[PDB]
């Protein structure tokens, strides 16, 4: 149950200080902040999870401000899932489309049962050995992070699992979707992209 | 216009849809609705909120269908609202589904509502359901230590990041020289 890693947004320390000092004082996990310009917590490879009140969910005039949102992070992850969380009628329409799209919702009361809600995600994650698990650290990170549609911990785990930025430029589409840890589509997308000719 | 259980007949679920959606009462069906031939509707009553198992093995068979799209809602009300953070850990990561709160049964109605008007119209109509150049060179431009200028003089010499990944210094010395053709192979190597 501890020990797991999870990515946070720096964003989150003024917004959220009581889940992550949850996630880290109760359950015990490896928190790590982190510069996540599009999303809240990275729960493992593959998965995100973006917290939003109900309130801001009720007010539809960042309906669409959301849904674009969703459709950034959609780019980057398999796995997307939202928890609405109640705060210190016509929207019904977002939840629809969110279950359409396939992305996973959860409800909150307060912020310690947030925290409690990304533990039970990240157990999840762990036991379908999409783990996150891996150092976080070397500077040929930027170079994986200006490829379009890439999480921070693709980007990660592309300097880790990868000997050479040079094999990793070389290596089969097979490899790079596992030694990257990404989809059998997304293998070939990035593929393309080091092997396009101008 | 969409599938309901007997158990729905008459009442205010089934009052409020009659008018927007026609409704077909059908005997003894695992759900308590059916959207369509791979997606369906488990509703759960405050009632049946007191660590009973009405509703449990219900959701369990819908898992273990092949094709079936189970989604469950519930009536999360003052004296439910204890029990509602067990149902969702079983229901969504334990069962992998939806769980959707709802206060009166009288909100399950819209819910359901725009729920089948989702389902029922064209794909791609909700938002949620191409090669940049610009990109490469923002890419190369990260590797050290090149900046606007020499991006584009060497993807001219070298097509691509794979033929620019294995190019010898000899090479890269032509196009840009000295240290800078030195710190672009130092970068690939090792």
């Amino acid at each position: 149950g501890k020990g797991t890693c999870i990515l946070v947004g720096g964003h989150e320390i003024t917004s959220g200080l009581e889940v992550i000092s949850s996630l880290r004082a109760i359950h015990g996990l490896q928190v790590e902040v982190c510069p996540l310009n599009g999303c809240d917590y990275i729960v493992s490879n593959r998965m995100v999870v973006e917290r939003r009140s109900q309130s801001e969910m009720l007010n539809s005039v960042n309906k669409n401000k959301f849904i674009e949102q969703i459709q950034h992070l959609q780019s980057m992850f398999e796995r997307i899932c939202v928890i609405v969380e109640k705060d210190r009628k016509s929207y019904d329409s977002l939840l629809t489309t969110l279950i359409g799209a396939g992305i996973r919702i959860l409800f909150s009361s307060c912020q310690e049962e947030t925290a409690d809600l990304l533990k039970e995600l990240s157990l999840v994650e762990q036991r379908k050995n999409v783990g996150i698990h891996v150092p976080t650290v070397s500077e040929a990170l930027q170079f994986y992070l200006s490829i379009p549609n890439i999480s921070y911990i693709t980007a990660l785990n592309m300097c880790h699992q990868f000997s050479s930025v040079k094999r990793m430029a070389n290596s089969s589409l097979q490899e790079i979707s596992m030694y990257a840890q990404v989809t059998h589509q997304k293998a070939e997308e990035i593929y393309r992209y080091i092997h396009y000719v101008f | 216009h969409i599938v309901a259980n007997e158990k729905w007949r008459g009442s205010q679920l089934a009052q409020e849809m009659q008018g927007k959606i026609k409704l077909i009462f059908e005997d003894g069906l695992t759900p308590d609705f059916y959207l369509s031939n791979r997606c369906c509707i488990l509703y759960v009553t405050e009632a049946d909120l007191v660590a009973g198992n009405g509703y449990r093995k219900r959701l369990v068979r819908v898992r273990n269908s092949n094709n079936l799209k189970g989604i469950v809602v519930v009536e999360k009300t003052r004296m439910s609202e204890q029990y509602f953070p067990a149902l969702q850990k079983f229901t969504v990561l334990d069962l992998g589904m939806v769980l959707l709160p709802v206060a009166s049964q009288m909100e399950a109605s819209c819910l359901v509502i725009q729920l089948v008007q989702e389902q029922t119209k064209e794909p791609s109509k909700n938002p949620l359901l191409l090669l940049s150049e610009p990109s490469l060179l923002r890419t190369v431009q990260q590797i050290p230590g090149v900046g606007k200028v020499k991006a584009p003089l060497l993807l001219q010499k070298f097509p691509s990041i794979q033929q620019l990944s294995n190019a010898s210094i000899g090479e890269l010395e032509q196009v840009v020289g000295q240290a800078v053709a030195q710190q672009i192979h130092a970068f690939f190597t090792q």
